[PDB]
């Protein structure tokens, strides 16, 4: 019976689904961060 | 260098479809990845190094 | 391709125990702790 | 709160902060996770019967 518990449901397996989504969360926020052109003339480099 | 594009990259021919208005190319990183050549029509895949 | 376009600077590196060694861990536990 | 905080009651100054970027959306995101576990706390300490 154990085996029909974990794989009818799927919130079982939350608190392993949540560690890679906190990660892949905040690799997300890092990438998208440098399009911000945190108020300088332009987000790009060599147009400076 | 395309009208206005600077960067670097190793450039390769781009299998990709762009739609007859469509020049630029963007990625979910948000960053220029595919042009298209206005000399030659042919589309480039600006892959990096 | 989320992990490909995170080329930018970003590397994940691979763990240094691989999924069958620890297969090999747990089926020799359950080995002693039954026998 | 975002922008009441900061500058509050401003236009120009609000104009001028949304192009930082997503800051109080994490900030956000992070007090929300303080609250929700708070609240966790006094349920796992409590609700053993």
């Amino acid at each position: 019976k154990i085996q029909d518990s974990l794989s009818s449901t799927a919130s079982a397996l939350g608190k392993l689904q949540d560690v890679v989504n906190h990660n892949a969360q905040a690799l997300n926020t890092l990438v998208k961060q440098l399009s911000s052109k945190f108020g300088a003339i332009s987000s790009v480099l060599n147009d400076i | 260098n395309f009208n206005g594009l600077k960067g670097t990259g190793v450039l390769t021919e781009s299998n990709k479809k762009f739609l007859p208005f469509q020049q630029f190319g963007r990625d979910i990183a948000d960053t220029t990845d595919a042009v298209r050549d206005p000399q030659t029509l042919e589309i480039l895949d600006i892959t990096p190094c | 391709l989320i992990c490909a376009q995170k080329f930018k600077g970003l590397t994940v590196l691979p763990p240094l125990l691989t999924d069958e060694m620890i297969a090999q861990y747990t089926s020799a536990l359950l080995a002693g702790t039954i026998t | 709160d975002c922008t009441m905080y900061i500058c509050g009651d401003s236009t120009e100054c609000s104009n001028l902060l949304l192009q930082y970027g997503s800051f109080c959306t994490q900030l956000k995101r992070a007090l929300t996770g303080i609250a929700v576990e708070q609240d966790k706390n006094t349920q796992e300490v409590f609700a053993q019967v």
